């Protein structure tokens, strides 16, 4: 736990932390891209 | 924020001026004439 | 008893509906975001939080006997929300207490009761996973407690339950934090309960069992979660290193912490002056006079909030003893005109030539000045007497004789007029040349600030800025 | 799991990034296709259209003209015409075949 | 020993003992404000206090304290006070402190006077040296202004 | 200079722009 | 009546302030006192005097008569409602509030100006009510809610003239201004002096011409103000009435250096005996000193004080000491000398001053977008 | 009374004459510009405290 276990579970804090991030920052992008999508195609 | 830490609750440049930086605002200095009709 | 009596349907029933309502949405919201939105890093129970930062200290300070408040701890913190059903039955509880608060009598709960109220969340399948709603669960039992402003007998228990909460500090470094970045909040109620819990020790001695906890609880910081608490956990630790007469001062510059970074327009404004007055302290030199007016005009939205009118009072007093002359009257508030006077006869005789006057206003008004912690402006001001003076004339006069400066400036002798071209030179309170072979401290000008690269100097940083500002947009646009 | 938790976590992370440059590459190539869209459009006009005047707009993109042919119509627009062309009955051109402000 | 920010941190602990009494630090804490606006050859006109012992060991790291910025003021743009402005008036009834200013500085006392230098460059401007890393600064400017944020 | 200056602030009025919108249309979804 | 109702507040606004200087205040104030019926400010002067003749029964009698000649109608008047009719008829306070405020004191005549401000609905009366209202905001000097009817009478009631604000338009200048403000209301507002007197109060023909001529020469230095003040010609007729006015002007443009304090003098010797004693003068003395310092200082970079000792006036120590204090504070741009005696002057390129400002701007605005940068997004 | 682009000198009994630079415009016409920005920030101003 402490010694053994602490070092992953303290470990996948920022892994878990920057995929939490890059999904808001993904689906802003996509929302700009279907914003293009729409306005090319009409 | 929150603390409120203080007592119960422009006459700066321009009073600055008019009292002291200013001389003859407060105070008359046209006397000088009666100390010029012989200079 | 005719007229009292009368006047009391109406003002329970304000707290019971609002005070009620209130935190029951930012406890709601807050935990749909505690579980959900991953990202809740910048909650907008976080502008809740502000919310609360001026919702409680008017809102309610007594539990609002004739049973307004006093039955919303016995409700709000029997909640044990098991899972849905058992979570619901409490969502029934919100209302079915409120037959207790109005027709029944509440739970009386003065500042003792609190603590024993600390098993309803243990009661019935407790939730620690929570501990954003059991935080602000323990910032409640401050909320009448502390915010009624007693500083009597239960400043103790004050600190058994933020004693309560350090072990909820322990729930979070220890007891299942998967990575769920809730110390940045901790670190907003490690604020609170540490601004009323820093009168607490300001209502008594010294605080280094808080210095040392304050340099753990700092420790953590930078490690694995910093943001504000770094920020007020040192500010906190500046204010009474200053408040203490001791060296106190080149420790905070060597405290290589300066760089908690954006405060919203709050911590960081004031931030700016707890420094300023560190670097103040150490004869400022027009190096923190100029972020003493930057933190004087970051964050003034207030109305005089207590130690603004210091900032405002000890700002210009630097700048008087480095080059400036103004006055302070230019923001005469209301809020500051019981705080001018003594400082209004402070600046004047500075740069009048009545050094006796200035002498008279000082033994006259010292005790103000005392008061305000500025002991040592005396001891460097007559400096700038002589020093404010020499910058007169010598702005007037371009190749002013240094052997004529003297005897206008009530030297009166030819010795006393070089006592001050000595040092003038290596300072640069005036632009000019000295000799012997002529006397004459004759200075001059320059121009090409147009014509050597200064405007490109200048606009470099405020292109970052404005490319900053894009950013800012851009990544803070397409929430929906 | 939690070992597998510290590795799946790294493969969300550079399965996620190619996303991120992705968009980017998307952007970019949208900018251009839609510049292409544009001009692709002015086939409609090849000059011999209609001489019309302008009468007034219902709501967006659709509006009423008067052709000089004596008749009145409804009418759609371009998307490419700008607004501030509007007022007191310009002079517009109009399609033989459609009748459209373009 | 020029700690003056050392100095203001220490008159700060017991704070009405070292103003209007404890007089071994009424003459250091006057003897500062003396060293606050120019008082710093009046100091030595102020020698002759003390309360306990000579404060050898100061007054002449007072003198030295001095020696090195009466030195540079001299060397500063001066016009040559003569050897009896420079060696009388201050100190030093005539030693070797002419090898002092003569040799750990210059303005060379041959014929009755000190002399001076130019004590200047010939104004060395390129300003074309900045047309590269500016030119580098509207690179990054176009750059990031280009770039899809 | 200037351009930037006035750029910054286009870029700001967005903010308030689709701060509103998500926030107010959030509110009155629920 | 109300009309020459002004001198009354203008003497008594005189005479307790200068006490030394009361002697013919009083010689005429008891003309004030009792004669013309005057009943109403004197009585609120019985601490703020210090000698009065006995006016307290010789003159309640006369205010309490006539009171009893307007009250008997004012309050219950029932004058044209025996037959028919509306039901109302217009004679009560438009005809008795005057005494109301004339002898009846400003409460009294406060609320029957008001009350019949909007009995009458009409901008007709409104015209004399409110300015009535102006006028005694001149009468008690209670120049703060006066200030309020003022802009009050802009918003709804002033809509372009109409016989109503065209021809007092010029309650305007005089009647309402700076008695104590001391702004841009000097050299612009105080310009058009279009009638040759517009009659309430304000006297063109007499002395508001005295305004706007102790006025007009702060707006600007030499973009031709010599036309409105020199090539004006009802002025040139009221400067040919006043010599001291006239020469004072003809000392000006007329480089007379050596008499612009003569004539100086001469109007601060005015301003000595004023109603306006705050602004005794914020920029008027010396601010014409000063405004002889542009001029003079003016493309003489290479002056010399010892000309200063005979061209403009003498005290070659006193212009020292005086431009001492306009250089070193901020004013009167030029670098003066020490023993050369010359005075030199230098200005800002055409790039550093603006350089100077636009770095005072973008500082302000981007301070402006920090705050308001965090106060979006938390 | 600007006949004349001109400088005397009253030390030197000597007149010199000058020719007058016009380069004020770009300066002069940014300005404004900050004159509008400043209550253009005012209208986002009440905007966000008529609502965040």
């Amino acid at each position: 736990g402490s010694g053994l276990r602490q070092y992953y579970l303290s470990k996948i804090e920022e892994l878990q932390l920057i995929v939490n991030d890059k999904s808001q920052n993904l689906r802003r992008l996509q929302a700009q891209r279907n914003e293009l999508n729409a306005k090319v195609r009409l | 924020m929150s603390e409120k830490k203080q007592p119960v609750d422009e006459d700066n440049w321009d009073d600055d001026n008019v009292e002291d930086d200013f001389s003859n605002q407060l105070r008359a200095e046209l006397e000088k004439h009666g100390y010029k009709m012989e200079t | 008893p005719p007229g009292g009596g009368e006047q009391e349907p109406p003002p329970p029933p304000a707290p019971q509906d609002v005070e009620m309502k209130e935190e029951a949405a930012t406890g709601g919201g807050s935990t749909g975001e505690a579980d959900g939105k991953t990202a809740a890093a910048a909650a907008e129970h976080s502008q809740r939080e502000l919310d609360t930062v001026t919702l409680e200290d008017i809102k309610e300070h007594v539990k609002q006997l004739e049973k307004a408040v006093s039955g919303k701890e016995p409700r709000f913190v029997l909640r044990a929300l098991r899972m849905l059903p058992s979570t619901s039955r409490r969502l029934n509880h919100y209302v079915l207490y409120k037959a207790v608060q109005g027709f029944f009598t509440s739970n009386n709960a003065t500042r003792d009761f609190l603590l024993p109220f600390l098993e309803e969340p243990m009661d019935t399948e407790a939730d620690l996973q929570f501990r954003p709603r059991t935080g602000k669960a323990a910032s409640t039992p401050l909320l009448p407690e502390v915010e009624a402003y007693l500083q009597l007998l239960v400043v103790i228990f004050m600190m058994n339950s933020k004693r309560y909460k350090e072990a909820q500090k322990i729930s979070d470094d220890l007891m299942q934090k998967i990575s769920t970045q809730n110390r940045r909040a901790l670190d907003l109620v490690a604020a609170k309960c540490y601004y009323y819990h820093a009168r607490v020790y300001e209502f008594l001695d010294k605080l280094d069992v808080v210095r040392s906890f304050l340099h753990a609880r700092l420790r953590t910081a930078t490690l694995r979660h910093d943001a504000d608490g770094q920020a007020t956990l040192l500010n906190l630790l500046l204010r009474n290193y200053l408040h203490y007469s001791l060296y106190d001062q080149a420790e905070k510059l060597v405290s290589k912490s300066v760089f908690p970074e954006q405060a919203n327009n709050n911590e960081w404004a004031r931030y700016l002056y707890y420094t300023g007055r560190i670097k103040a302290i150490q004869l400022e030199y027009s190096e923190a006079r100029r972020t003493m007016t930057n933190a004087l005009r970051k964050a003034p939205q207030h109305t005089a909030v207590g130690f603004k009118q210091t900032v405002h009072k000890l700002l210009i007093v630097v700048e008087l003893l480095l080059g400036e002359i103004p006055d302070r009257l230019q923001f005469r508030q209301p809020s500051l005109k019981r705080s001018l006077m003594p400082y209004f006869l402070l600046t004047q005789a500075v740069r009048t030539g009545n050094l006796a006057k200035f002498n008279q206003v000082l033994d006259q008004f010292g005790e103000k000045f005392q008061a305000d912690g500025t002991y040592t402006l005396i001891i460097r001001l007559r400096h700038n007497v002589i020093k404010t003076g020499v910058r007169m004339i010598s702005l007037s006069y371009s190749r002013i004789s240094l052997a004529d400066i003297a005897q206008k400036l009530q030297l009166d002798s030819p010795e006393d007029a070089e006592f001050i071209v000595a040092k003038a030179i290596r300072d640069g309170v005036i632009e000019a040349s000295i000799n012997h072979e002529k006397g004459y401290v004759q200075s001059k000008e320059m121009i090409d600030i147009y014509s050597t690269r200064e405007p490109q100097l200048a606009f470099h940083q405020r292109i970052s800025f404005c490319l900053d500002i894009h950013n800012m947009s851009v990544k803070a646009m397409r929430f929906p | 799991d939690l070992y597998s938790r510290y590795k799946k976590l790294q493969q969300e992370l550079e399965f996620l990034e190619v996303q991120e440059e992705y968009i980017k590459d998307e952007q970019k190539n949208l900018k251009k296709e839609f510049l292409h869209a544009q001009e692709e459009v002015k086939r409609i006009q090849s000059i011999p259209l209609v001489i019309g005047q302008f009468l007034e707009a219902v709501d967006q993109n659709t509006a009423i003209v008067g052709s000089t042919t004596g008749s009145n119509y409804y009418v759609r627009i371009l998307s490419t015409i700008d607004r501030e062309l509007l007022k007191p009955n310009a002079s517009v051109a109009l399609h033989k075949h459609s009748n459209a402000l373009v | 020993q020029n700690r003056v920010a050392e100095f203001h941190t220490e008159l700060e602990r017991l704070p009405a003992k070292d103003i209007q009494t404890n007089v071994y630090i009424k003459h250091p804490v006057s003897l500062e404000q003396y060293l606050m606006e120019g008082s710093y050859n009046k100091v030595f006109l102020a020698k002759g206090n003390i309360p306990a012992e000579s404060y050898t060991f100061f007054i002449d790291i007072l003198l030295d304290t001095i020696r090195d910025e009466i030195a540079g003021c001299i060397e500063k743009a001066y016009e040559k006070i003569l050897f009896t402005e420079a060696t009388r008036i201050l100190f030093f009834n005539t030693p070797k402190k002419m090898t002092d200013y003569a040799k750990k500085r210059g303005w060379v006392l041959g014929p009755n006077n000190y002399y001076s230098f130019a004590s200047q460059q010939q104004k060395p401007e390129d300003t074309t040296i900045p047309s590269t890393e500016l030119a580098k600064q509207v690179i990054e400017y176009a750059r990031q202004l280009e770039m899809i944020v | 200079y200037l351009a930037s200056l006035i750029r910054s602030v286009v870029a700001l009025h967005n903010l308030i722009n689709n701060k509103i919108a998500n926030r107010d249309a959030e509110k009155k979804e629920g | 009546p109300k009309n020459p109702d002004l001198r009354i507040a203008q003497l008594r606004f005189l005479l307790s302030l200068p006490e030394h200087r009361g002697d013919a205040a009083v010689r005429d104030e008891l003309m004030a006192a009792v004669r013309d019926n005057n009943m109403a400010p004197y009585y609120e002067a019985l601490c703020k005097s210090l000698d009065w003749q006995i006016d307290v029964d010789l003159l309640n009698k006369m205010k309490k008569a006539n009171e009893d000649e307007l009250k008997r109608l004012d309050e219950e008047l029932e004058d044209a409602e025996k037959n028919l009719g509306e039901s109302e008829i217009r004679d009560a306070m438009m005809a008795k509030a005057e005494y109301l405020c004339r002898i009846g004191d400003k409460e009294g005549a406060l609320t029957a100006f008001r009350k019949t401000y909007d009995k009458t609905v009409a901008l007709g009366h409104r015209l004399d009510i409110v300015f009535y209202l102006l006028r005694i905001g001149l009468f008690y000097m209670d120049n703060d809610l006066i200030t309020r009817n003022t802009e009050k009478a802009k918003s709804l009631i002033e809509e372009g003239g109409d016989w109503d604000r065209r021809n007092r338009l010029k309650v305007y200048q005089g009647l309402y201004c700076v008695a104590i403000r001391d702004f841009k209301q000097a050299a612009e507002l105080f310009l058009d002096t279009v009638s040759t007197f517009t009659s309430y109060e304000l006297m063109d023909y007499k002395t508001f011409v005295t305004y706007t001529v102790y006025v007009s020469m702060i707006a600007l230095e030499r973009p031709d103000l010599r036309e409105k003040v020199i090539k004006g010609a009802e002025i040139l007729e009221v400067l040919h009435s006043l010599p001291a006015v006239r020469q004072y002007l003809f000392s000006l443009y007329e480089c007379r250096y050596s008499v612009f304090f003569q004539s100086l003098a001469v109007v601060e010797q005015e301003m000595k005996k004023d109603w306006l004693f705050a602004p005794h003068y914020r920029y008027y003395v010396r601010e014409m000193r000063i405004h002889a310092y542009s001029q003079l200082l003016e493309s003489y970079r290479s002056l010399t004080l010892g000309y200063m000792a005979e061209a403009f006036g003498v005290g070659v120590e006193f212009i020292d000491q005086e431009l001492s204090r306009f250089i070193a504070a901020g004013r009167l741009h030029c670098k003066i000398d020490k023993v050369n005696e010359i005075v030199e002057t230098n200005r800002p390129d055409s790039k550093n001053w603006q350089y100077q400002e636009t770095i005072k701007k973008g500082d302000l605005l981007l301070n402006r977008v920090q705050k308001l940068s965090r106060v979006i997004n938390m | 009374d600007k006949k004349f682009h001109g400088i005397l000198d009253q030390g030197e009994g000597v007149l010199i004459i000058f020719d007058e630079p016009p380069v004020d415009k770009t300066y002069e016409a940014a300005l404004e510009t900050i004159q509008n920005m400043s209550k253009v920030v005012d209208s986002l101003y009440n905007k966000a405290k008529k609502l965040t």
